[PDB]
């Protein structure tokens, strides 16, 4: 008769699942009364969201999905395509990426995609995306490869016009090749055409947020922008083409080695540094503990210095399976607590700004995959041989 | 007068007769100055807390002969306002920088002429869309905010100008580039303080040889203060500009000094006796003038309320301003004025 | 396996390039300060544009793209698919079918894609689109043929959403059957789908630049708009059905043969003419030198006469090898100049207003084709054979 | 000073060229300066030694 995609659609549905979550954020308390004719310029709101994901290990109920849909998630909701229902926890993230990981708590007959090579994809090869565009449901819409980057997004006319940055991408074959993302933070909604991660990389941040707890990338922890920012210019800046130092992060190791605001990079290990974005970038393709030695501009200002995992990619209530935002210190060195809260359900059990975990509640916790992998094996009796540096206490 | 209010919609049929009479040596503005003022103002609820607007204000000469008419629109704009959050209205209304000067426009006649209408954004004028912030979303009682934006208003089309028109055109002394402004007050009990800014671009029309003043942008800063309570009112403002103050038809002032002073008692049989003070100090003028005054004056009058819709009135400008060279040269009022008003209102 | 574009997208690529164009325009003096809430109402400033363009004569290294690109550059780069970068000057440009051509300085080793036959199109047939939607670089798009006008512009589905007008329409062969184009004029971006000249239409305009220098198309020379005009109204204009004449152009034919502003044009050639449209479409089906009777409306006038070429379509600082506003004057009888400008740098020649040259620096100069051919050959002693009607001077 | 008017023409002080001004200003702040402490050079001085 007449071909049609619905034969690969049918071995492809089950492995797509909806997402609801629900959560709550700091938002600003409103100023009334309300003036719509005056434009000016803490609490917590509970809101909704709901995205795609994808089941990438049927067994374990490992759930791929956009990183700004389960953010700030405090009930994460799963419903397969045959309707079941069920929970899910958070087991991983990274916002550069916009890419997160999931799993389907008590996981019972499941089917899970097959990832196809990203590595051998062509600009006219055939696209179908699978997301929720408007809340009203599963659905599909197919295309081609429009531009293969070259990080190596993938472009693809197969998007939706006004509509949240759904989730799977698949070839012909119903073989996963990238994520659909949201290049327009902290909205969601694409600018016209369509951005994937490659099922490549997807794979790749997808296994360290199992066997680690979080993806290894390391931060040259300075912030700053380009060189037309009003403060480039309120400050006046001498030789203008590479990147902006707004300021050196705390604790960090451009803070720690030396740097201070003002400075304006023109190199990394050698090559030039024309903007803060080919920067971000290149910082982004070397794991923790690495070294890499950087020109700086004062008057002709170098130095060079190992840098420590970042910071937007961390854990918060999901290490232990109770409730209450550490993340990896190092290499395999234990687990280093970050920035305690004002609620201090965590801090409350002794644990301060900057506390090491090696003890599994008994044993060696190199990582927080191996700790969380304690925390839901002996529910029972709980002493977290934590160590911040010196003392080394042992709380319940 | 509201002479409608039924199924949410209110509707508020306004105006006046001022029976006016000027004496001066001065024989441009001596004589006749009758005149009547006629408006409306509309409402209707739309939600709870959703409220729609509109005002019209026209004013219609009476001191001419039948064969001409000589009237305007003062304010023509539509709102809508937000309980607890804001309002928006866009037409033609005033200015924020009059949130401040507006203070000290309270004489019985005469006053308020440090500046004038279609003047950038400093008193009426075409196009303004206004943002409007009353006590900080409902939670600082007395503080209340405004951001004010003002489309170009240009040269006048069908007249073979090749640039900067636009479908309202106008002479230059009344054109405008793009502006943008903002106010803030503050008034508890009795007391009030405030301040404003705005910044327009000027057009080509207007930075030619042919005015003084050339510049980008005209730029006005102001201050005021206010108290108002037990049967006394006293206010003053003062305010910088920068190509934005007209030197009478010559053009704008490089820069201006403005200040504006009101002191008034209000006794309980119904007599308001008011006593100000105006100038308008410009500097760096251009042709030779260099500073020179072009406002300053006395007033001395008082107001005789019969009740709400009945009064009258006389009002004494004791005009400081000698007749020089420069005054003769932008036709600017040095004589004194004397005016005697009789007004119904409703 | 699966199919694919990509096997003839490599056949097709390296005839696409990227365009960047530098340049620059008259802007207003802004005046200041900013009123954000005062809704208002010369130098030079310089802008980049960006387009694609499709390799047409690998020997010559004639690239053919969008007049809304290249319009006002001073600088057009041209960088190949396969990242060699070379230098482009304009050759030709005609603003109403925005098309423009260009050529690479010293081409080497360059494709030129094959042109199809633009009559053979049918509405269900496949169309591909290549082009540089948002800067990021070269995207292609697939759809079909959705209208064939019936001027034929065609129109297609294969656009991009809030994107600029790309460049290349490409059939499933690989043959080029459109360039697309923005009719969002001085704009670029689209309305929803896609408008492209079609490529026998692209292959004609084309031609024209190259063996003449410009476009023949001549123009009535009057100017104005439909009946419903504020000036139609402000004007009382009596029997509302034709073209209103807001004004008749200087030096005109319209203007030398007859008419003045007000009568309305209710035919041309015997045949009805009920808008402006109509009119500006039907006196582009009629080359210079020829001649067309129309009628008037006043009281009922009418008359015949002949045009000569347009002035939307002409040259600049691309006759003259070196730098510096010319254009064709009807038959092959020279190339007459127009109106010169305030730099001066042409009219410091000795060239006036009306001046002709049809003098090849010694030979003849029947066009800007031939004239341009000239200047290119022998760069050493130029002696400008020009006559501006009575004098005939000989300027370097 | 008044001797080398005299027997020069001048007075004999050399100019490094630049000019500039702290890391306060505008523009020290508008091109945002690493490590502040020293002299901001806003320009160099044509045809000059620096």
């Amino acid at each position: 008769q007449m071909p049609s995609l619905a034969p690969m659609l049918e071995k492809v549905m089950p492995s797509v699942v909806s997402i609801n979550v629900e959560g709550s954020t700091t938002v600003n308390t409103p100023r009334m009364p309300r003036n719509f004719q005056q434009f000016f310029g803490g609490q917590q709101q509970k809101f909704m969201a709901l995205g795609s994901g994808v089941i990438i290990d049927a067994d374990k109920g490992y759930v791929v999905t956009n990183n700004h849909v389960v953010d700030n998630a405090t009930v994460i909701k799963v419903q397969l395509s045959d309707g079941r229902k069920f929970d899910a926890k958070m087991v991983g993230k990274d916002p550069r990426s916009d890419i997160a990981l999931i799993q389907i708590q008590n996981p019972k007959n499941l089917t899970a995609i097959k990832m196809a090579d990203s590595d051998a994809l062509r600009v006219g090869d055939y696209t179908v995306a699978i997301g929720n565009p408007f809340g009203l449901g599963e659905t599909v819409t197919s295309g081609i490869v429009s531009a293969l980057g070259r990080e190596n997004f993938i472009q693809t006319d197969a998007a939706i016009n006004r509509g949240n940055s759904g989730g799977a991408l698949v070839n012909l074959n119903g073989e996963l090749i990238g994520i659909n993302t949201a290049i327009l933070a902290p909205d969601g909604g694409n600018i016209g055409i369509g951005f994937a991660i490659p099922s490549n990389m997807v794979k790749n941040l997808t296994s360290q947020m199992v066997e680690y707890g979080q993806v290894k990338r390391g931060e040259l922890g300075i912030m700053g922008t380009e060189l037309n920012s009003e403060l480039a210019k309120a400050m006046k800046v001498d030789a203008q083409r590479g990147a902006f130092v707004s300021q050196v992060l705390p604790n960090s190791s451009a803070a720690k080695a030396g740097i201070k605001a003002g400075d304006v990079i023109t190199s990394l290990n050698g090559k030039p540094i024309s903007s803060f974005a080919a920067l971000r970038a290149q910082v982004g393709t070397m794991p923790v503990g690495s070294k890499l030695t950087l020109g700086l501009l004062r008057d002709g200002k170098q130095v060079n210095v190992n840098l420590e995992l970042q910071q937007s990619s961390q854990n918060q209530v999901d290490s232990s399976s109770i409730f209450n935002e550490m993340s990896n210190k190092g290499k395999d060195q234990g687990v280093v607590v970050n920035n305690v809260k004002t609620g201090t359900p965590a801090a409350q059990i002794g644990l301060k700004k900057g506390d090491v975990i090696i003890g599994a509640n008994q044993q060696a916790v190199k990582n927080i995959a191996e700790l969380r992998k304690v925390l839901d094996s002996k529910p029972s009796v709980l002493a977290l041989n934590i160590q911040r540096g010196d003392s080394t206490i042992y709380l319940l | 007068a509201e002479v409608y209010n039924k199924d949410g919609n209110k509707l508020d049929l306004y105006g006046k007769v001022d029976g006016l009479h000027y004496f001066s040596d001065n024989k441009d503005v001596d004589g006749d100055q009758t005149y009547m003022r006629l408006g409306f103002k509309g409402e209707t609820q739309v939600t709870d807390q959703l409220t729609g607007y509109g005002q019209w204000e026209y004013q219609i000469q009476g001191n001419s002969a039948e064969n001409e008419n000589n009237s305007w629109t003062r304010v023509a704009f539509a709102g809508l306002k937000f309980q607890d959050v804001g309002s928006f209205d866009y037409g033609r209304n005033y200015g924020v920088v009059y949130d401040v000067t507006s203070w000290t426009d309270v004489l019985p006649e005469f006053g308020g002429d440090t500046y004038g209408s279609d003047n950038f954004m400093q008193q009426r004028g075409n196009g303004f869309a206004t943002y409007r912030n009353t006590d900080f979303f409902g939670l600082v009682d007395g503080l209340n905010f405004a951001v004010q934006y003002q489309g170009k208003n240009g040269n006048p089309s069908g007249e073979g100008f090749t640039s900067g028109v636009t479908n309202n055109g106008r002479d230059a002394l009344r054109q405008n580039g793009d502006g943008v402004g903002g106010s803030i007050t503050y008034d508890y009990e009795g007391f009030g303080i405030g301040g404003a800014i705005s910044s327009s671009k000027r057009t080509d029309a207007q930075n030619t040889a042919a005015y003084i003043g050339n510049g980008d942008r005209a730029e006005t800063y102001t201050g005021g203060l206010k108290y108002d309570a037990n049967n006394i009112y006293l206010a003053a403002q003062y305010t910088q500009t920068y190509n934005a103050t007209r030197v009478g038809s010559l053009g704008w002032a490089n820069k201006a000094q403005n200040f504006e002073a009101v002191a008034q008692y209000q006794f309980d049989f119904g007599l308001r006796p008011s006593l100000a003070y105006l100038q308008s100090k410009g500097k760096n003028l251009g042709r030779g003038y260099d500073d020179e005054d072009i406002l300053k004056y006395v007033d001395v009058g008082a107001t005789y309320y019969f009740n709400k819709n009945m009064s009258t009135y006389v009002d004494y400008k004791i005009n400081l301003l000698d007749d020089n060279q420069f005054t003769r040269d932008a036709g600017i009022n040095t004589d004194n004025i004397v005016a005697l008003g009789l007004v119904y209102q409703f």
